[PDB]
């Protein structure tokens, strides 16, 4: 019975590493996908603001 | 004074198919 | 006591499930929320590059 | 040429609001 | 023998709620970021569309 | 008609962190 307790210890952990691992994925594409928005957002604004002191 | 446009959508398609996957780390 | 034993693992496996749920729900929230930024900053910057080409 | 703004609220909302019900999924396991 | 057995349900608890606990504070982070980006991309296409009102 | 500029640099990084310190989290059982 021990054994069969020190299984399922083994398989909760691997599905919660597993679960981790997919998490921090997550996490590192939003910073990747908020980084370029920031970039962009800044790169037009820049570029209306040159427009108006054209103009 | 050209505008730049945004493409993250590899960043997209990632979480969408991390919102699916995890179905699969579910505890039976 | 092997019982105890049990029921925390079914209690473990339960909330670990819940939170996965809720976690899902966040991503799909986040994808779309970062689907919607991109539509709307390329949407603008054509806009400025068609005022700059129209001026 | 019309610029057009964005509406999120509600996935903000939603972020927030798993934040928040994620602590009803903590372990509390019995003694 | 189950005093391991009891020590590591213990750390599986610990471990996930501290997870848990990150994941709060991740959820937070990003939820700051794309309120930012939604009120200076509104800011800068109000601008835009009175620079062209202008024009 | 001022454009403003947006930072979330702080938020970016916060979240590369805490992508980092979920290793931390990860659970290495003891064997039985």
């Amino acid at each position: 019975t021990q054994n069969v307790l020190y299984e399922n210890q083994k398989l909760i952990a691997n599905q919660f590493n597993s679960a981790i691992g997919k998490i921090q994925d997550s996490l590192s594409s939003t910073a990747s996908a908020l980084g370029k928005l920031q970039d962009v957002v800044n790169h037009n604004a820049q570029a209306l603001n040159t427009l108006v002191k054209q103009l | 004074i050209n505008a730049s446009v945004v493409n993250i959508q590899k960043e997209i398609d990632r979480l969408n198919e991390v919102a699916k996957n995890l179905n699969e780390s579910l505890i039976d």
